[PDB]
């Protein structure tokens, strides 16, 4: 890999759709730092779209694995944005408490 | 059908390798999990991994230590154990199709389990 | 590390200065997949951004590792970019060929 | 004045780490390197490391097997060797205060050098 990426945060708003013809599930990976950052976290592929849309919620605590990609926008006719996909990437859960 | 092995006996500090070979009827298109149960305790939840691979759950006192991976040709779910205290003594249990959410003991199948003791 | 990026690519447009009151050589770096992407690489503090700034050329080829940071700006009153300090941080040039 | 210590000499698929120790003089602001001689060769570039440790450059023969790292404590380099191969027998120098690009066996300060030989 030239373009690797590891985040651990809180997930938030998570929603799904299609960016061109790619299904993606899309959310917002908030990590901190003592310093917050809002990252775009973007899950590609029907099926791995439709798990992550189905069994992430709203405040899990998250790991993603993914790349970084720049799409320009701002000119026709979320500029960065983590890329997810396996194998390349992967999000995981972390489970606790109680 | 589930059937784990890799199970064993290994002093503080080791590692092992769980797998669970699966049916095409448990395996297929299905989220599979590890759970285990200790001496005394309710089984509780390890890892469980999506159909895709992609989407993985770990319970916090594992995350870090453990990695959960799959192979949609072998139909096999593996564990790979790092860095085992004392604590993680259980049996481990493969399991799929969950009937809710990863992280809960409800799943339609069940393997019979294998013994994991670190000294 | 709650957010750590690692890119191995070609380095564009080494230039220094001052973001807020910081001192920081800013570069691009060009990743590469086989998909194109352009990042914004800012190395902080007085004695690193010199060394970089001295000793990074044009066309190296450079490992980051660093943080991703997102700077909303858009607003007053690049967005996306790599935050390199050590000790969180480096720039390796790798050298070759002839 | 640069000591060189850490030589030895080790199997292929071997480590070793290598360690420089730096008069105050040498050391302080200034940029380390390693460099080698195989036989039969010209001295060669290995690795090198700003004032900061920062900024760090490979070979490219080496990148990804050796990493450097520097003590502003100590003033020690350090240069830890994975993944050993016989093409990496050589005489190893520690080196300070480049003349120029840091790649270049330019230095105002050299070690007396240390032998590597991976059987």
């Amino acid at each position: 890999s030239v373009n690797s990426v590891t985040l651990v945060g809180v997930v938030h708003d998570i929603q799904s759709g299609f960016v061109y013809e790619d299904a993606v599930t899309q959310f917002t990976l908030t990590t901190t730092s003592i310093e917050k950052d809002h990252h775009t976290i973007r899950c590609f592929g029907e099926l791995f779209s439709a798990e992550v849309k189905q069994k992430v919620k709203e405040g899990n605590v998250v790991c993603v694995n993914g790349r970084l990609r720049l799409s320009p926008q701002l000119e026709p006719s979320y500029f960065p944005y983590i890329q997810v996909q396996p194998p390349h990437g992967q999000v995981a859960v972390i489970h606790g408490d109680r | 059908q589930l059937q784990e092995s890799g199970g064993g006996l290994v002093q503080a500090g080791g590692s092992l390798t769980l797998s669970c070979a699966a049916s095409g009827r448990t395996f297929s298109n299905n989220a599979m999990g590890w759970f285990r149960q200790a001496p005394g305790k309710e089984r509780e939840f390890v890892a469980a991994i999506s159909w895709t691979g992609g989407l993985l759950f770990y319970a916090d006192s594992v995350n870090g230590r453990f990695t959960i991976s799959r192979d949609n040709a072998k139909r096999t779910v593996t564990l790979q154990m790092n860095s085992l205290k004392p604590e993680d003594t259980a049996v481990y249990y493969c399991a799929a199709r969950p009937q809710g959410d990863y992280v809960t003991a409800h799943y339609d199948y069940w393997g019979q389990g294998t013994q994991v003791t670190v000294s």
